């Protein structure tokens, strides 16, 4: 809607940093506005549980 | 056939303090001591069957928790201990039938004998579920109340009170083979 | 190790309790085919698989093998424990 | 002890299916 | 065929019949069927006793496809992260169903930080998973109360730059 | 004792798993990026593979894929293969259907 982008990639889209170095994911939408090194960490989405227990 | 009378009778005031038993934990103050004297501040819970008191001094409410499937559990809990109620009543007026023929029998007596033995079944199925609950109540963390203190007060003696309702009515109906 | 509560350890006390009551219950119930005798049968039922002499089915027969398959369930559950 | 307690249900259900056909029993005399 | 039935009731009521002349052809049964009920509750007691050895449980869910097809557990992820963008943008169907129900469920299954979609984990007793990072995961797995755990494989694989 | 010893079996699904023991053998493809990724790694749990695997008698390294694919099928289990995802899933749907793909990629990668 209003095409504004927030959080870590904003400060860099508008000048408020010169670099992020956070578990930033690198993607499709967020590399066609800045630049990505290459990767410094591997990850993928995963599901987190409480315990098992039931008795 | 004073014999028999006094046997008839006696087993009728036995479980009639059965029934005192019935109203004992029907009506108790607190079913466990409890404490959390946390070096926060020293707590003595007294968790009565329906009423969870404090102790500066106070009672609180406290019924029907959690979860859902144990408030059904409750349900079956309290609708038994009505029936139950209902087969001790039914006991003491076949009883008091035997009296106004004192003033079947034997087909009678025994039906009330069955009854009772069925009361019997009922509250010592009936408590297994509330200390199921209860166990249950303690088994996903009480809130903040989790004594440590836990141990059975009020309703153990109700446990003997079924008891000498069985008892009562196997030597009155032992009364009655006995004709 | 207190001298007898290592014994009593494997099944709670409670347990103990109902099954103590549970039998009891069980133990009128015979008499009611017929305060001391059907009751002292019963002490012969405990001691013995479960009940005896009853006429073919008559009534308390089929509590007998109720009861066996329970006091079964119960020593296994009981041994399993231990183990 | 609930494991158990189950067992505590299925043999008084048996206590008192058998006490009913002792009523029935007592019925057809 | 009666009063048979009813003593073999009092055969299972008791080690197993009786009322034969030694054997005949009667008493042979009863001993099959001693030998065989021995066995069950013999091998009834080992397999229970195999459950208080072990004890070795594993809930029910185990997949993200496990998570989509039950209602019970209620699941999110972070806002404004690739996470929740992935579900919205997938056209897998597994995905496609987990996103159709979290961006309409309520309350809210997003959180805002992964400290508050880890403290709802830990507090809905079962009732909330989270879909989060294989990084953030797994050190979270290592922390104290040791109370949650990473299932199954990673939907996908990438990286930070 | 049995169904006891039985239910205390472990879940070998992982390559930590792998790591920890030493009954069952593993190995890699040769002249490939897998070989490279292990003896390569400064990973903890890798570089004990990779210690493992690199002096490992007889030979843990395979010529082929169909060479590391047959050593997993005849070894009765005494042999986990690493390999990449993409042939494991393939393999993984053809006869006889006795091998399996178990536990989360170690990376992510891709083909050029
Ligand atoms: N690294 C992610 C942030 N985020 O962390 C998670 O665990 N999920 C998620 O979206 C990003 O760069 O947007
Ligand atoms: N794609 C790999 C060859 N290779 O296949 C495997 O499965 N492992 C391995 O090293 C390469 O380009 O070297």
């Amino acid at each position: 809607d209003t095409k504004i982008w927030n959080g870590m990639v904003g400060e860099l889209v508008y000048g408020k940093a010169d670099i992020a170095i956070a578990p930033l994911t690198i993607t499709l939408v967020r590399e066609e506005v800045i630049d990505f090194s290459k990767p410094f960490m591997s990850l993928g989405i995963s599901i987190m549980i409480k315990k098992p227990q039931k008795s | 056939k004073t014999s028999r009378r006094g046997r008839a009778l006696l087993a009728v005031a036995l479980n009639l303090l059965a029934l005192l038993f019935a109203t004992t934990a029907f009506l108790t103050t607190y079913w466990c001591q409890g404490t959390q004297r946390v070096p926060f501040q020293l707590r003595r819970f007294h968790t009565g069957i329906w009423y969870s008191c404090e102790e500066g001094e106070k009672c609180r409410s406290f019924i029907d928790l959690a979860p859902a499937s144990e408030k059904g559990v409750l349900w079956l809990s309290v609708v038994s201990e009505v029936l139950y109620i209902l087969l001790l009543v039914v006991g003491f007026s076949l009883m008091c039938l035997e009296l106004l023929h004192s003033s079947d029998g034997l087909k009678l007596n025994a039906f009330a004998a069955v009854f009772t033995v069925l009361s019997g079944l009922l509250g010592m199925v009936a408590h297994m579920m509330y200390t199921q609950v209860f166990q249950v109540t303690v088994s996903l963390g009480p809130e903040d109340w989790r004594p440590h203190s836990w141990d059975y007060g009020w309703s153990f003696c109700l446990a003997w009170g079924s008891f000498t309702c069985c008892m009562a009515a196997s030597v009155t109906t032992l009364n009655s083979y006995t004709k | 190790k207190p001298g007898v509560f290592s014994f009593l350890d494997p099944l709670a006390y409670e347990i103990w309790m109902c099954i103590v009551f549970a039998y009891i219950g069980v133990s009128v119930v015979l008499f009611l085919v017929s305060i001391f005798n059907s009751l002292w049968f019963s002490l012969g039922a405990f001691m013995q698989q479960g009940c005896d002499i009853s006429p073919r089915s008559l009534s308390g027969r089929i509590v007998g093998g109720v009861w066996w398959f329970f006091t079964l369930i119960i020593i296994s559950s009981y041994t399993a424990n231990l183990a | 002890l609930s494991n158990v307690a189950g067992v505590f249900y299925i043999l008084v259900g048996g206590l008192g299916l058998a006490m009913l056909v002792a009523l029935i029993e007592f019925c057809y005399k | 065929i009666f009063n048979s039935l009813w003593f073999s009731l009092g055969a299972f009521m008791q080690q197993g019949c009786d009322i034969s002349p030694r054997s005949l052809s009667g008493r042979i049964v009863g001993g099959v069927w001693w030998f065989f009920t021995l066995i069950i509750i013999s091998s009834y007691t080992a397999n229970l006793a195999a459950f208080l050895t072990v004890e070795r449980m594993v809930s029910p869910i185990e997949s993200a496809e496990d998570l989509s097809k039950q209602t019970e557990i209620a699941y999110g992820t972070l806002d404004s992260g690739s996470t929740k963008e992935f579900f919205r943008r997938s056209k897998i169907a597994v995905f496609d169903k987990m996103w159709t129900y979290m961006r309409s469920a309520e309350p809210s299954v997003f959180v805002r930080t992964t400290a508050e979609g880890v403290a709802r984990v830990r507090k809905s007793k079962g009732k909330y998973a989270y879909l989060l990072e294989s990084t953030m995961n797994e050190y979270i797995e290592q922390r104290k109360p040791c109370d949650t755990m990473k299932v199954g494989g990673n939907l996908d694989s990438k990286g930070y730059g």
